[PDB]
């Protein structure tokens, strides 16, 4: 849920670049 | 945040700070769901035994910072609050159940690339994702040491 | 201290049991607590001034965030054996809905 | 402390 463009940055996701530790979240969802 | 590392520029765009007019001071942090909502805890406006309970004209929205202290030009927006929204059922006496509030902005802020709405969670989203083990993140300008 | 910019931390989402076993506050279904647990040798937490703040999640499915706790209250600020506990937003998403499209834009 | 705005 939330807006149309909600959640996705203007600086990482809309250009497909990774903050530092985004990783580290997305390694704990098993 | 007490072991945290400092953000990068535009990481959380959604953080907004509230900002009490005088004394100026940082009052709480607080996310922005929409172009005229944010979201925060209840407490952060409503705390009798602290004597704390503030109204739209006590407080000042400070959306796309970085520096705690600096007032950032042409990157930070500052609102008006136009109404304040308590959950009826928030548990301030015991255990600060229901803990949360609406806040209203006067007028709809403009996103930029610093300024931008986080999701709220649907049913599906939350069922997958809110399990033990799995990491979340918590951002601020707070204290960094209990002590 | 107080920082100088935004600070961030990630933290895992502790089991409810765990949870209500470090404090004796009673917790309800409108909380989620987080934390490293002592024997995990990582530490982090929300302190004075991160109140009201976002504890947010990135979903696998869609690349997007998703704001899934609001930084409410500790006994302290990165204790060993306590945790952090954070209004649960999804529980209370109804009350969400219902004052924005009740309210207004 | 904080920057006047
Ligand atoms: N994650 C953390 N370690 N701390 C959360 C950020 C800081 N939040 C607070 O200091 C909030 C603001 S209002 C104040 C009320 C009780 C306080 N907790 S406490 O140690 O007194 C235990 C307590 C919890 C709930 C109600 C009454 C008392 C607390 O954490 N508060």
């Amino acid at each position: 849920s939330g807006e149309a463009d909600c959640g996705l940055r203007p600086l990482f996701e809309k250009k497909s670049l990774e903050d530092k530790t985004e990783r580290e979240l997305l390694e704990s969802y098993i | 945040i007490v072991e945290g590392s400092d953000a990068e520029i535009g990481m959380s765009p959604w953080q907004v700070m509230l900002f009490r007019k005088s004394p100026q001071e940082l009052l709480c942090g607080a996310s922005l769901i929409s172009d005229r909502w944010v979201l925060t805890a209840a407490h952060c406006l409503l705390y009798p035994p602290w004597d704390k309970n503030f109204t739209e004209n006590d407080l000042l929205v400070r959306i796309g910072k970085h520096s705690r202290t600096r007032y950032e030009r042409n990157i930070e927006k500052i609102s008006m609050l136009e109404k304040i929204y308590i959950h009826p059922r928030y548990n301030w006496r015991e255990n600060l159940d229901r803990d949360i509030a609406l806040m209203k902005l006067k007028k709809p802020v403009a996103f930029s690339d610093y300024i931008h709405p986080v999701c709220l969670p649907d049913r599906e989203t939350a069922a997958s994702l809110l399990q033990a083990g799995y990491k979340g993140r918590v951002t601020g300008w707070g204290n960094l040491k209990e002590t | 201290g107080q920082p100088s910019v935004l600070q961030v931390v990630n933290l895992p989402i502790v089991e409810r049991p765990v949870c209500k076993d470090s404090t004796r506050i009673r917790i309800t279904d409108n909380m989620f607590c987080a934390g490293y647990k002592p024997d995990e040798g990582k530490r982090g937490d929300a302190c004075e001034g991160d109140s009201g703040g976002p504890f947010v999640m990135k979903s696998p499915f869609n690349n997007r965030w998703y704001q899934m706790g609001i930084v409410s209250w500790g006994e302290g600020c990165d204790r060993d054996g306590k945790y952090g506990f954070y209004t649960h937003v999804f529980r209370l998403k109804k009350w969400i809905q219902k004052v924005i499209d009740q309210f207004g834009e | 402390d904080f920057e006047e705005i």
